[PDB]
C-alpha cells in the first residue's frame, strides 16, 4: 500500500479525479462489447497474416473482464510515479477538452457527420472510455505490459 | 460599353442567381459548390469594364480508402467506420492498428484533405 500512497501524495485534484474516472469506467460492463470487437479484430489480423500462433491460441480463449483493486494498483506501481502522473494528467486534459468543446479533433472530418457539439462530445467520450477499458483489460490478460498500456493509451489521449 | 456577357462556368459549382445574358458595369454574381465540394477563391465576381474578375474553384472531397488503410496498418480515430468523405481544407485523424507503431514522420496521424488528395500515415509491426 506504501507505493500507492507515495503516488497519491504527488497527485493534484485534477489527477485524483481522472483516477476516479478511469477506475469507474473499468467497473462498467457496457464496454465489454468494445473489448470483444478489439479481441476479434486483433485475432483476425494475426490469423490472416499467419503470425504468432502462441498469441492467437491465447486470443481464442475468453479474456478476463473482472475488476480487481490489487491488479489496478499493480498497473500504477509498474508504471512508476512519473508515467502514472503523466497518464492521469493527460486524461484530465482530454476530458476537459471534451467538456469545454475545445478539443481540436472536433473540427476534423471524423466528426463531420454530426450536427451539434453535444453529439461530438458524446462520440469523443464514448470512444475514450472504450479505449481506457480495452487497454486496461489487454494488460490484465497479459497481451500487453505496463509500458505498452502507457504508450498506447497516450496515443488515444493526445489533444 | 463596360458590359459583360454570362459569368464563367466553374466545375462542380454554379452561380446563386439565374443566368442573364448581359450584365451592367460593377454588377456582381456569387458562386456555390456541389454538396461535398469546397469553394476556394473569392465567392463573388464583379464585371469590371467588360471583363469578369477571376472565378473561384470547387475542390473535390477526399474518399477515405478502406484498402489503403489496411495496407498501411492504420484506422480512422474516433470511429469504427472505414468509409469517410473528407472536405478540402478539413483534417482527417488516424490511429495505428493494434500491434503497430508509426513508421511515417510524427504528426502524420492528423492530415489535411486537398482536392481529392490525402497523405495516409504508415504503421509497422511493433
Amino acid at each position: 500500500l506504501k507505493t500507492l500512497d507515495n503516488l497519491l501524495k504527488t497527485l493534484d485534484n485534477n489527477q485524483k479525479q481522472a483516477l476516479i474516472y478511469f477506475k469507474d469506467k473499468l467497473q462498467d460492463k457496457k464496454y465489454l462489447n468494445d473489448l470483444m470487437e478489439q479481441q476479434k479484430s486483433f485475432l483476425d489480423n494475426l490469423q490472416k497474416k499467419k503470425e504468432d500462433p502462441d498469441l492467437q491460441d491465447r486470443l481464442k480463449k475468453t479474456l478476463n473482464s473482472e475488476y480487481d483493486e490489487s491488479q489496478f494498483n499493480k498497473l500504477l506501481n509498474e508504471l512508476g510515479n512519473a508515467k502514472a502522473k503523466q497518464f492521469l494528467q493527460q486524461l484530465h486534459i482530454m476530458l476537459q477538452s471534451i467538456k469545454d468543446g475545445t478539443l481540436t479533433s472536433f473540427s476534423s472530418s471524423n466528426f463531420n457527420d454530426l450536427q451539434n457539439l453535444e453529439q461530438k462530445k458524446e462520440r469523443a467520450l464514448q470512444y475514450i472510455n472504450g479505449k481506457l477499458y480495452v487497454e486496461y483489460y489487454f494488460y490484465i490478460n497479459g497481451i500487453s505490459n505496463a509500458d505498452n498500456f502507457f504508450e498506447t493509451i497516450m496515443e488515444y489521449l493526445k489533444t | 460599353t463596360g458590359k459583360c456577357g454570362p459569368p464563367p462556368p466553374i466545375d462542380n459549382g454554379d452561380i446563386t442567381s439565374f443566368p442573364l445574358s448581359v450584365y451592367a458595369p460593377a454588377s456582381s454574381v456569387e458562386y456555390q459548390c456541389q454538396n461535398l465540394y469546397q469553394l476556394e477563391g473569392n465567392k463573388r465576381i464583379t464585371c469590371r469594364n467588360g471583363q469578369w474578375s477571376e472565378p473561384p474553384k470547387c475542390l473535390h472531397p477526399c474518399v477515405i480508402s478502406r484498402e489503403i488503410m489496411e495496407n498501411y496498418n492504420i484506422a480512422l480515430r474516433w470511429t469504427a467506420k472505414q468509409k469517410l468523405y473528407s472536405r478540402t481544407g478539413e483534417s482527417v485523424e488516424f490511429v495505428c492498428k493494434r500491434g503497430y507503431r508509426l513508421s511515417s514522420r510524427s504528426h502524420t496521424l492528423r492530415t489535411t484533405c486537398w482536392d481529392g488528395k490525402l497523405e495516409y500515415p504508415t504503421c509497422a509491426k511493433r
